[PDB]
């Protein structure tokens, strides 16, 4: 065979190139900041109809004032959200006060490289690299609001608009034309629903589909499937306008 | 540096085969005739040294050890395998055995402690499996006399006589056509010599093969005397003129 | 029997203002009997408008204030150079100090 | 050859060559370019910042070490951010032990000594980032450029990155100029961002793709982007 | 692939192709040598050949001093060689140390057989390409030779050669040993014995030598020592006269 | 020492080690769960390959993991014994800590991670398992039914099946199970579970194990008879047409 | 069948290491390197390539201390040989810790081989790209080695290795002839340049910076040191003098 | 390095079965026959040695059924050696249960350990699986008289009456056929001995080929009692059940 | 030290457990329930250092229970006790042992009978018809000794405690707020609501 960590011919490591084609299998999702907050958006994709779709779960917080979705092999997500729970907490308790959305983050993307069979780095196993995609978003004090994508090789982007999973490169075309500064909280929700609307083999509704936000005043909540049905009759309405 | 070899180098393939098993023993079928023959009163071990120079000299080269004051071993095989199970088994005399119990194992469990260590070569990360058979011959006052071959696999088996290495097939059925259950030690003796004559090409005498026995204790071989329960040792190597004194009566 | 500990002597004294603070402290560095030095300096500016003394045990108190300052530093690289507010300094401090809870500094800190 | 010998850094090719090494080496080549240059009383850093669309931010490629010394990346920025942890740690360690600024010089035998622990052992790979190390030291200004087979050499000036021929001729061309630049912090960086450009066929260096770290006699290690590298377009 | 053939597990011929590669390689060097024993020493001729102008003679060398009683002579390359020698010593040091009395030459063979063996069973070590024979007045054995090999083997000798003209010499001591009847050469002074060793070796080998062509190891009763250029070059005069 | 990656990724992203292991689900015998308005039963077929068999002391392929959970699987048997094992230490530590029985989700969440685990260690292969993981969470009247895979994705299902032939009993339950109106009844809540299994066990009075579990820990296997009980009642049914 | 080549510690049928025969081949790749003993001391010297003007004269050193008596310069990979000076410091301190006096030069050489050798037992490292040159003085003379990536080092006259080897060599056996009582330390610096200079002929392509260090009892008083401005300024000279 | 030796031994095929798994029980097929049987009063077990030879020892010879407990034993089919391996630490499972409880440890709880054991050479350490099935017999107080199977998987299951090693499915139909629930010992001793006889590739079904075991309630006593039968007491029941 | 004192009848086993909790000065607690149920007709009743006390009760609680769920099976009261014993003779060599004491009152369903195991910290283990650790046995053996018969009822075990209480509140100078009572048959595990007015 070949080792984990063999770079190609091109100057890149094949395990994390790989990876990066289960990501584009993965669930949409979809991040939008504005100087109101961030939301997030993505679509739950039930892999049947017997299945309870409140259980899919590719939304979660992290802290009150940080949030994130994720899309691709999402039960690999499980450890980078826990490492990430923690890491916020014990910045809390080393430093009362909340961490910031960067340096959170940054932590998260340490966990990236460190796969390998005993090498030559320092003392860190883990088999492959990550197969899913995260987009980490918050609010602090310094920075405002805040949009990254953390991706497995380590390195993470800030946006202000971005879509990750299967109907990505439609997405972020949509995203570069409907993403200027003054959006509004309201208008991005909108625009996230419409963009997942699009995208989507299934025809979007509240259960196939979750919204989410993170403001400096209510923090991060996962909006519940009645607040976005509402949102989604007012999406139907407004286009129905020309 | 570091033994990165933690994976099994003998595994099983499609047929069912453990083919570094089947190749040891095919190194143990090249290997010098050694043969086993169990007496009412003993047991004899014999081989033929077949030193590698006229230059060495072959005293130098023991085929038959000791393993304790009453069991002893030849082999057939790879020797530098053999001289190393040699050291392994009598200190696993000692450490599984003598320390605990203050007596030396029974001939069964020490030779069951050597088919341990060679099982694990058979599955252990990073070896490979011995390449020899053992024939293990000894006495204790429950069991009385026996003689075991021990195969690369592992495997155990007692036997009234055989034979291991090149010439086996002939040398069994030479031995399953004059044993039976009546023989004294030096029936034996002289059956192990006439069986050895077939598979032995040059000269044929005391300096050439290589003899022991597990009969009466010999106290003259203690080296201490005044504690009246030890004897001493029932293991005994035959020098160069007890073989040929019985050479004559060939 | 070997002493890990000694007492260097030293009084020091902080008040906080309405918008400024003084912490302050004697230059006498002391043992017994035995003045030590008669200007050693006790109180330190530790970077990010915070100063901090350790007093008791020199020895202790050095290497508190030296690690503190080294905690700032990385505070720094690690959180894209973010001011320390003097109350995530404080917090950070406990730390240090309860880390060597079962051996600990023998000195007591102002910031 | 190729084939049956790049598989590990564990393996000699027939000529005596190390191919993961160079793949490794081939990661930088594809990095966005970064410039390197000083006189006797500073040194200059300029590298040009990618980003990923025109909704990313762009990806910074300074990283501070000390309070004198710093450097540039291109190739796998997690593999700089490793780096660069290690260097700030090695300063911190001689403040703290000896009370003594780590030369720079040091600097780049530790970043070799590291390199090279990943080029000869199994289960590791080369670091695939490519290094220009700044810094002001007791011997004064000082240029490093560390590549991943553990080569470190010290210059006058240097660009690394894709296209970096172009500042690479542009400097060896005006070494005996900008050598002498000194007591002058706004004209050798000038001299850098002229520098940089002739490493863009692509197009425009900007405000939000600029970036200009400085380090030297009475100055610490710091960075500039945004407005701040206005006055340099 | 043929993976039986690079470590050390059984070709289907029950074969360890890694230990006769091994062999092979103890022959690069094209250096014969070859011992012998005395009534009351023990006698090591080895060939010295120097091809580079810009050497120093006096480095090259195949012969070493295991410990104050014990010497060996390697038939390898150099590195292997080395290894083999700094192990021997350190085994013999802490031998005396744990037990009191000074290793046996014959007992320091059977341990670094013992260590041969093992690389020819575990997978991560390889063999050395070297045959170490090792050379003593052993205090209750007398006079003694003892050779391992790639394989883990060794044995005793009353004389014995190894290189890639092994077998001339070899044959050629068979001969002067079936004549005399007995296993030692029949000399009250190393310095015959040594005389005896050389003459065989150039009788053998068909050539003569110059001092500087040889490189010779004695042991004596508590002593293992090696002969100057000087030594050497009184031996060959000594050969020359009556001849 | 052992750290070879035997879970890596190939380049179309696949991980194959993991695909395979659900190879092996696919080829173990059927489980399904079904939940009614107050109550989760689980059926389980048994193989008819060879029916010398000692069903007293044959290990059954329903597990109690506490007092009010219960777990099922298909695929290798020797596997499920390591999840079912940690599973069992992991509500007695929950107990012992957090002074609650675990929650049904808790439980099923372990699991998965146990078995995600598998998937990114080195010298591992992944569980060649899926679980259906089922019960009442303390004090609640609400049944639950989870699923879990060898990748460790786990979710919650009305009804679900796992293991060879899956298919055909999922499409059954897919237009056999109403949303809006489940089974009122243990008893219709079996009968469904067992209508299910009819589509794919074919003759099958003992071939066929049931186990119901309702709120406060209440569970209970169904005895030979009572499946046959209702295997009989169903063939009348389906012969008036 | 064959791949004997692909690992480290496989012997091919003829007993061969490939994997160390490649090693040479990065060795014979490299920069020319040579030393000199002479009659009190040693004299190192090396070809350093101007890639470009770009290099800060004078500053990226090639030739390392060992201890303080000790001078090593290798041809080959720069990493390599750095790795093998490193682990040369730590054994020369060892033995200075233990024994009190500097590690003779002799025992010296063997800890390099025993080390370089280790890097020839494994498939899990690979050997050393390196050759190295080394010496200095002793409570004994003075000494000059090379050591190869087998782990294989004799003592020498003279030493060279790299690009250049083979007239280093020609011109290295031309003086042990034309000098047969002996070279001084003076005499052995100028002739190093010389030597490094002729080498340079087979790397015609590119610039050189010359590289000159030096341990002799009488001029240095057996501590290892760099031949610094005049003295390498006349070696030059002379060299470049004794070019036409 | 030493990646390109390692067969990985704990992988699955595309169609998600064990390699080593099936080829280790593609090895138990070709030994000799072991038959367990279950009856009300007791559990026989019976087995065909494989090759014999005049010269080999019957008397004190075990390669087939061995003592784990005074209540429990084995049959073994496949690798003796790696058998041994599991006997010992089934012992020694045993045992500690004894010593942790004062009571004789369950059937079950013992042959889910060995099973336990041997799953994990299936799942992680890169090893070789053992080449062993195995039957246990046993009895304790809370099931009574049990019989259970475990193969290299480590998959275990109970039965009134199995077979193990070669041809076990002509061993399986004609005990299917006549094996009946209320089937006293005695019968079980006949009905073993006529299935191996049946499906022997030896020539006949002689003493000397044979191993016997019963576990039976003593007739005599009030408590459970293992008989391993010595040769001669082999050729007494071949000739009570009419084989000769 | 705390009052625990255990009786074994025809049908059942009783145990008595000191209900206060004194930290140095002050009783904290009059109501402190001194036993775990380890499984539906094993009780456990502890006295001795601190926290220990009900650590040590709680772990061997949820090893039982574990047990309990593994074998689908209730272990006897005897493979109960010994399974404690093991773990208190381990402690007493370990870093710090469990300074614990125990009685491990049992139905044993299969031989239908109640049995009383006394085990201190040591792991001394023995089965007795009635025990105590500590002092309580110095006040209370003597008219065990005499009363006892191993014939009672229930009922009648119940007024030979009533009256061993009662010589415990006469004697001994420490006010221990009464006890617990819980009794171990045939049906399970039960408290009598009322001992402070039976």
């Amino acid at each position: 065979d070949r080792g984990v960590s063999t770079f190609s011919p091109e100057g890149r490591l094949f395990q994390v190139e790989y990876s990066l084609e289960a990501i584009k299998l993965g669930s949409t999702a979809i991040g939008i900041a504005t100087k109101e907050g961030v939301v997030l958006g993505v679509e739950k994709r039930a892999t049947s109809p017997l299945l309870e779709s409140d259980s899919i779960e590719k939304i979660v917080e992290i802290d009150r004032h940080i949030g994130c979705a994720m899309s691709g092999l999402t039960a690999d997500a499980r450890s980078m959200i826990e490492h990430a729970r923690t890491a916020a907490v014990t910045h809390n308790l080393y430093y009362d006060e909340d961490i910031n959305v960067e340096s959170l983050t940054q932590s998260v993307c340490d966990l990236a490289l460190r796969f390998g069979e005993g090498a030559s780095g320092e003392e860190r196993l883990m088999s492959r690299p990550f197969g899913v995609a995260l987009l980490i978003a918050g609010h602090d004090a310094d920075d405002g609001y805040q949009l990254f994508h953390a991706e497995p090789s380590g390195t993470f982007y800030r946006y202000n608009a971005k879509a990750i999973g299967s109907g990505s490169e439609g997405a972020q075309a949509e995203l570069l034309n409907e993403w200027h500064s003054s959006l509004t909280l309201k208008e991005a929700e909108l625009l996230v629903l419409k963009i997942l609307k699009q995208v989507m083999e299934e025809k979007l509704d509240e259960n196939n589909a979750q919204l989410s936000c993170i403001t400096k005043q209510d923090g991060f909540k996962i909006y519940d499937n009645e607040k976005t049905a509402e949102l989604i009759k007012e999406l139907k309405e407004k286009e129905a306008a020309e | 540096m570091t033994d990165r070899y933690s994976f099994s180098l003998t595994t099983f393939s499609p047929s069912g085969k453990l083919g570094q098993i089947d190749y040891a023993l095919t190194a143990v079928k090249q290997g010098v005739t050694s043969l086993g023959i169990k007496a009412t009163n003993g047991v004899v071990i014999a081989t033929e040294k077949k030193s590698s120079s006229p230059l060495a000299m072959s005293e130098t080269l023991s085929k038959v050890s000791l393993l304790t004051p009453d069991i002893g071993a030849v082999y057939s095989g790879m020797g530098p395998d053999y001289r190393v199970l040699v050291d392994k088994s009598r200190k696993v005399a000692h450490t599984s055995y003598k320390r605990i119990y203050g007596e030396y194992p029974p001939t069964k469990l020490l030779v069951s402690e050597v088919a341990k260590i060679m099982q694990e070569a058979t599955q252990s990360g990073g070896v490979r499996p011995f390449g020899v058979s053992l024939l293990i011959a000894g006495h204790d006052e429950f069991n009385g006399f026996s003689l075991y071959q021990v195969d690369p696999s592992g495997s155990y088996f007692p036997w009234k006589a055989t034979a291991i290495g090149k010439g086996s097939v002939a040398a069994k059925t030479f031995l399953e056509k004059r044993w039976n259950d009546e023989l004294e030690l030096e029936d034996a003796i002289h059956i192990a010599l006439l069986t050895l004559k077939e598979s032995v090409e040059g000269e044929f005498n005391g300096d050439t093969i290589e003899l022991a026995i597990i009969g009466d204790e010999n106290p003259d071989l203690l080296g201490y005397t005044g504690i009246p329960t030890d004897k001493g040792p029932r293991f005994r190597k035959l020098t160069s003129q007890e073989i040929n004194d019985r050479l004559e009566a060939l | 029997q070997f002493n890990p500990y000694g007492d260097n002597g030293g009084t020091i004294l902080g008040i906080a203002g309405e918008d400024f603070a003084v912490l302050a402290g004697d230059t006498r560095n002391i043992t017994d009997y035995s003045i030590n030095s008669r200007y050693e300096p006790k109180v330190f500016d530790c970077g990010d408008n915070i100063v901090m003394s350790a007093n008791g045990f020199a020895a202790d108190g050095d290497a508190l204030v030296k690690r503190f300052k080294n905690s700032v530093k990385w505070y720094h690289f690690d959180h894209n150079d973010k001011k320390l507010s003097i109350n995530s300094a404080a917090r950070n401090i406990q730390h240090l100090l309860y880390g060597k809870r079962f051996f600990p500094y023998y000195v007591h800190t102002i910031i | 050859f190729r084939n049956n010998y790049d598989g590990d850094t564990v393996t000699f090719s027939p000529t005596g060559r190390l191919f993961q090494v160079e793949y490794a080496l081939e990661a930088i080549k594809q990095g966005s370019v970064t410039v390197g240059l000083r006189s006797n009383t500073h040194a200059v850093l300029v590298a040009l910042k990618r980003n990923a669309d025109e909704l990313s931010s762009y990806q910074k490629k300074i990283i501070k070490c000390d309070e004198h010394m710093g450097l540039s990346l291109a190739g796998l920025a997690p593999d700089a951010r490793v780096l660069s942890n290690y260097l700030r740690q090695q300063c911190n360690y001689s403040s703290l032990v000896f009370n003594r600024k780590l030369a720079v010089e040091r600097a780049g035998h530790l970043l070799c000594d590291k390199a090279q622990k990943n080029t000869q052992s199994y289960g590791g790979r080369p670091y695939g980032v490519g290094l220009l190390i700044i810094g002001y030291d007791k011997s004064g200004a000082h240029l490093l450029e560390f590549q991943p087979s553990g080569n470190v050499t010290e210059l006058y000036g240097t660009a690394i990155g894709a296209r970096s021929q172009g500042a690479k001729t542009y400097l060896e061309r005006t070494l005996d100029t900008f050598i002498k630049i000194d007591g002058n912090p706004d004209e050798l960086i000038k001299a850098g961002v002229e520098a940089i450009s002739q490493s863009l066929r692509d197009e425009s260096l900007t405000v939000d793709n600029l970036s200009i770290a400085i380090v030297g006699k009475d100055t610490p290690f710091t960075i500039y982007d945004g407005e701040a590298v206005a006055k340099y377009i | 692939a043929g993976y039986d053939r690079h470590i050390t597990i059984f070709s289907p011929e029950g074969r360890l192709y890694q230990v006769e590669y091994a062999f092979k390689a103890t022959n690069q060097t094209n250096i014969n040598s070859l011992a012998v024993r005395g009534k009351d020493c023990t006698v090591v001729i080895s060939q010295k050949k120097v091809p580079d102008k810009l050497l120093d003679p006096t480095t090259v060398s195949y012969i070493f001093c295991i410990s104050r009683t014990i010497g060996m002579v390697v038939n390898g390359p150099i590195p292997d060689a080395r290894n083999a020698a700094l192990r021997a010593k350190a085994e013999a040091a802490e031998f005396r140390y744990k037990y009191g009395y000074d290793m046996p030459c014959d007992v320091l063979a059977k341990r670094m057989a013992n260590l041969s063996q093992i690389y020819t069973q575990r997978a991560y070590m390889r063999p050395l390409g070297v045959i170490l024979t090792f050379v003593s007045v052993d205090e209750e054995l007398g006079p003694s030779i003892y050779k391992t090999d790639p394989a883990g083997y060794y044995v005793g000798y009353k004389a014995t050669a190894t290189g890639p003209k092994q077998q001339e010499i070899t044959t050629n001591l068979e001969n002067h040993f079936k004549k005399s009847k007995i296993d030692h050469i029949n000399e009250e002074s190393w310095e015959k014995v040594v005389e005896f060793a050389i003459t065989h070796m150039i009788d053998a080998l068909g050539t003569e030598f110059s001092k500087n062509d040889l490189e010779v190891g004695v042991a004596t009763k508590d002593k293992f020592f090696t002969l100057s250029a000087e030594n050497i070059e009184e031996r060959l005069v000594a050969i020359a006269e009556q001849d | 020492g052992y750290d070879r990656a035997l879970s890596i990724f190939s380049p179309d992203g696949h991980i194959f080690q993991v695909e395979y292991a659900l190879e092996a689900v696919k080829r173990g015998t059927c489980a399904v769960g079904v939940k009614g308005k107050n109550c989760v039963v689980l059926g389980c077929e048994r193989r008819s390959t060879l029916k010398l068999q000692d069903t007293r002391i044959t290990p059954s392929k329903v597990s109690k993991i506490d007092s009010h959970v219960v777990l099922s699987f298909s695929g290798l048997n020797a596997d499920s014994r390591i999840l079912i094992e940690k599973a069992r230490v992991e509500a007695q530590s929950h107990r012992l800590t957090l002074e609650d029985p675990v929650t049904v989700e808790y439980l099923t969440r372990y699991v998965a991670g146990v078995q995600q685990r598998y998937t990114q260690s080195g010298g591992v292969r992944p569980f060649g398992v899926s679980t259906l993981i089922a019960g009442f969470d303390p004090r609640d009247d609400e049944p639950k039914l989870y699923q879990t895979e060898p990748s460790g994705i786990y979710s919650s299902w009305s009804a679900q099946t796992i293991g060879r032939n899956s298919k055909t009993v999922r499409e059954f339950l897919e237009k056999n199970y109403d949303r809006k109106e489940p089974p009122a009844t243990v008893e219709e809540c079996v009968k469904l579970t067992v209508r299910s299994l009819l589509e794919v066990v074919q003759t099958g009075a003992k071939n066929i194990e049931i186990t119901v579990v309702k709120p406060d820990s209440d569970i209970v296997a169904l005895s030979s008879e009572e499946i046959n009980q209702y295997v009989t009642q169903i063939e009348q049914e389906k012969q008036e047409q | 069948g064959t791949g004997y080549d692909l690992s480290n510690s496989v012997f091919s049928p003829d007993g061969r290491n490939f994997q160390v025969e490649y090693a040479v081949k990065a060795v014979e790749n490299g920069t020319t390197s040579i030393g000199i003993k002479c009659n009190d001391g040693v004299v190192f010297a090396v070809e350093k390539l101007i890639t470009s003007k770009l290099l800060v004269p004078q500053k990226n050193v090639k030739i390392q201390v060992v201890d303080r008596h000790i001078g090593c310069v290798y041809s080959g990979l720069i990493p390599d040989g750095r790795h093998l000076v490193n682990r040369g410091r730590e054994e020369a301190a060892s033995f200075k810790k233990l024994y009190k006096t500097p590690i003779p030069i002799p025992a010296f050489a063997d800890r390099l081989g025993q080390y370089v050798q280790a890097h020839t037992l494994y498939n899990s490292v690979r050997p050393f790209g390196v050759s190295t040159i080394f010496g200095g003085v002793d409570k004994n003379g003075a000494h000059l080695y090379m050591l190869e990536p087998s782990g294989s080092y004799w003592g020498y006259k003279g030493a060279a290795t790299g690009k250049g080897r083979q007239s280093a060599k020609a011109e290295l056996e031309k003086l042990v002839d034309h000098h047969p009582e002996g070279l001084s330390a003076r005499e052995a610096v100028k002739q190093a340049a010389k030597i490094i200079y002729l080498a340079h002929e087979d790397n015609k392509e590119k610039d050189f910076e010359l590289e000159i260090s030096w341990c002799s009892l009488s001029e240095t008083n057996g501590l290892h040191k760099f031949v610094k401005g005049d003295l390498l300024q006349e070696a030059i000279d002379f060299a470049q003098k004794e070019i036409n | 390095g030493s990646r390109r030796y390692d067969s990985r031994t704990t992988i699955f095929s595309p169609e998600g079965r064990l390699y080593q798994v099936e080829y280790a029980l593609e090895s138990i097929s070709h030994a000799g026959t072991a038959i367990g049987i279950m009856a009300s009063d007791g559990i026989v077990l019976a087995a065909e040695r494989k090759v014999t030879s005049t010269l080999l020892e019957q008397d004190t010879s075990t390669e087939k059924l061995y003592k784990l407990n005074d209540k429990i034993a084995v049959a073994v089919a496949g690798l003796t050696a790696d058998a041994e391996i599991l006997i010992n630490t089934a012992r020694i499972h045993a045992q500690n249960y004894l010593k942790t409880y004062n009571e004789d440890i369950p059937v079950e709880i013992l042959v889910r350990r060995l099973s336990d054991i041997k799953q994990g050479y299936t799942q992680h350490g890169g090893l070789r699986p053992f080449g062993v099935s195995f039957i246990y017999a046993g009895y304790d107080d809370r099931y009574g008289y049990q019989l259970y199977t475990s193969n290299p998987s480590g998959n275990y299951t109970g039965w009134k009456a199995i077979s193990v090693g070669a041809n076990t499915s002509a061993a399986q139909t004609l005990l299917q056929m006549d094996y009946k629930d209320d089937m006293k010992v005695d019968d079980a001793i006949e009905l073993a001995l006529k299935t191996l006889s049946k499906t022997t590739d030896s020539s006949a079904l002689t003493y000397d080929r044979l191993e016997f075991a019963t576990i039976r309630k003593g007739a005599n006593d009030g408590e459970v009692y293992q008989k391993i039968f010595k040769p001669q007491e082999i050729k007494d029941i071949l000739v009570k059940t009419g084989i000769t | 030290m705390d009052i625990i004192l255990g009786i074994r009848v025809q049908d059942s086993v009783i145990l008595a457990s000191s209900k206060a909790v004194t930290r140095g000065i002050s009783v904290l607690k009059d109501s402190d329930d001194k036993t775990r149920q380890l499984s539906p007709h094993t009780l456990m009743s502890f006295a001795g250092e601190a926290g220990d006390t009900v650590q040590f009760a709680e772990y061997i609680q949820a090893n039982i229970q574990l047990y309990s769920i593994r074998e689908d099976y209730e272990l006897s009261p005897q493979a109960v006790s010994s399974f404690v014993r093991q773990e208190l003779a381990k402690s007493i060599r370990s870093r710090r042992p469990y300074q614990v004491n125990v009685l491990i009152g049992g139905y044993d369903k299969k031989k239908n009978k109640p049995e009383l195991y006394q085990i201190d910290y040591l792991g001394t283990k023995v089965e007795l018809p009635y025990g105590a650790h500590g002092y309580s046995g110095f006040y209370t053996f003597s008219l065990l000794d005499h009363h006892y018969r191993p014939d009672m009822t229930t009922e009648e075990g119940l007024d030979l405690l009533k009256l061993c209480v009662q010589e415990l509140e006469k004697r001994m100078p420490m006010d221990f707020k009464g006890v617990i009572v819980k009794i171990v048959d045939k049906d399970g595990i039960r408290q009598v609501d009322d001992f402070q007015a039976q």
